[PDB]
RNA sequence: ACCAAAGCUAGCUCAACAUAAAUAAAAUAAAACAUUCACCUAACAUUAAAGUAUAGGAGAUAGAAAUUUUUAUCCUGACGCUAUAGAGAUAGUACCGUAAGGGAAAGAUGAAAGAAUAAAAUAAAAGUAAAAAAAAGCAAAGAUUACCCCUUCUACCUUUUGCAUAAUGGUUUAACCAGAAAAAAUCUAACAAAGAGAACUUUAGCUAGAUACCCCGAAACCAGACGAGCUACCCAUGAGCAGUUUAAAAGAACCAACUCAUCUAUGUGGCAAAAUAGUGAGAAGACUUGUAGGUAGAGGUGAAAA
RNA sequence: UCGCACACGCUUACAUCAGUAACUAAUAAUAUACUGAUAAUUAACAACCAAUAAACCAAAACAACACUAAAACGUUUAUUAA
């Protein structure tokens, strides 16, 4: 089959910005994503 | 500028006190009939309205996809004796 | 199966020429005996036959839609 | 210029009562230009709906620069 | 003449100036490895002391200090490079991944479209143009005719005692692509018991210049994080599992859905990177399933197969 | 023959008109899945809302009952307040 079963409530929860902001390690990942200048810190 | 009309573009026909416009998103109903009452001085039955989600397009030059901005559209009921015909 | 090697240009053209033949020429040509138009041998003309047919098939339309 | 001269005459009221008509025919004006160009026809009078629209952010920046200089006046 | 090359311009590198907490390792070098390892994280200017004093399985290597010497601004660019070079960048976009993250390709007419001025039309590929009398050929040369048969010859490269080798690498073409370190020495010059721009050497030395030591590739290790929308288990909250024989029996057996994949066949750059057809098991149970959650690599889970 | 509705989702694919050399659906026909422009239905449908403090024992299986595995959701009273 496949190894992929969307969700949007989980995609937003996990991988949301408020979760990014809830952790320092998140920020972190936001940090290198406007360094390395992404465009959406979330898919 | 934030709003207008549109009459000869809908399918349905409703020629009787039913009016078709097209307003901005965030303004509610009750503000659309007190607006509608107070400039263009008519009296406002009913206000029905729904958000159309804007269609998108894509850009070969620059290979980016575009969203054309969303639009909300509202239906308003009058007084009775009042027939909107428009072209 | 794998080729071992890649063909040369000679061996291609006498396979792809030679014995196909390319396409044999024989003579189909014929004159309408009512048009005088130019169409195939042993076949109905394609100029006075075809609108007849039409026009028949129309004239059958028009019966039909008349009987019922 | 006309800014300017809008700027010179001053009155409370007579401004609402410009704009707000100048905005309700740029309503009418607008909407006629959009029945126009979605019924898939040429523009009947493009000129005069982009001296409006020019017109309308002129004065729009007038009210808006006014009261700018109301509220600062009421501030300091 | 066809796909085609060829004609320019953005763009940048570098130097100078202006302006809610807590010892990181390891791979590696010592051709193993264990004490050890310039280095890296933050503070650390020049000359000389000096590769010296010392330290080190006294092995590899590591390595100062005392002390010495020093100096004012104003004077800007190229013996750096162009679409395969220089930043990846007409952009962190398109696109890939659940995520962290990874990361592209891409413009030329002319002064003026005023749209027939240009100037070559030769790279690998097929068209204008195929083999041609009963003939053999690592692909040519000597003769011979403005073409061919006859005679004379065992591909290249790499690896090897030895390869046309039935050992290795290559479809072809274009382009890109892999020897940059001076101590002692040889040599060309300066001066000579002195050389050398306040530092060293010196029974012909001393100073300066010129001469020799190339790239790609792991399986793995360590650190910081991302992963239980797959799957394994569990928590919370819901839902689902015809019919038939039957003595009270959500009790037994058979059999559809649903949950599994016994055997056979087909499929084998596929319908599909786990399939289809026939057949077979469970099918009120240790059952199936939705949604909301928890457990991760110096581990978790596992009716336990590494 | 096996499929119509409710979703989680999927971000104009869709409806009308016009044009299809070319690309797009391995082709044509054409088009619900191509280009261009222009239409995109409501609600009594589905999401979004009272704070607390007291009273009560004897599960669900079209269940007086019985059994076991010892029991998804339930109600009432009083006060404040919108
Ligand atoms: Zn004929």
């Amino acid at each position: 089959g496949n190894e992929y079963q969307p969700s949007n409530i989980k995609r937003k929860h996990k991988h949301g910005w408020v979760r990014r902001l809830r952790t320092p390690t998140g920020v972190q990942v936001i940090l290198r994503r406007m360094h390395k200048g992404r465009k959406s810190l979330s898919h | 500028x934030x709003x207008x009309x549109x009459x000869x573009x809908x399918x349905x026909x409703x020629p009787e006190d039913t009016v078709q416009f097209r307003i901005p998103m965030e303004m509610t109903r009750v503000d659309l009939r007190n607006y509608l009452e107070r400039i263009y001085n008519v009296p406002v039955a009913a206000v029905r309205t729904r958000v159309q989600y804007g269609s998108n397009r894509r850009r070969d030059h620059r290979n980016i996809r575009i969203k054309k901005p969303d639009y909300k559209v509202a239906y308003v009921q009058l007084a009775l004796g009042q027939x909107x015909x428009x072209x | 199966a794998a080729p071992k090697n890649r063909r040369s240009i000679e061996v291609n053209r006498c396979r792809r020429r030679n014995p196909q033949k390319l396409i044999k020429v024989k003579n189909n040509i014929d004159v309408c005996p009512e048009c005088g138009h130019l169409k195939q041998k042993h076949i109905l003309c394609g100029y006075c036959x075809x609108x007849x047919x039409x026009x028949x098939x129309x004239x059958x339309x028009x019966x039909x839609x008349x009987x019922x | 210029s006309w800014t300017c001269q809008q700027l010179r005459n001053k009155s409370n009221e007579d401004l609402h009562k410009l704009w707000y008509v100048l905005l309700k025919e740029r309503n009418m004006l607008l909407t006629l230009e959009q029945e126009a160009k979605r019924q898939r026809l040429p523009m009947p009078s493009p000129e005069r709906l982009e001296k409006v629209v020019d017109s309308m952010d002129a004065l729009d920046k007038v009210v808006q620069e006014r009261e700018d200089a109301l509220r600062l006046l009421q501030t300091g």
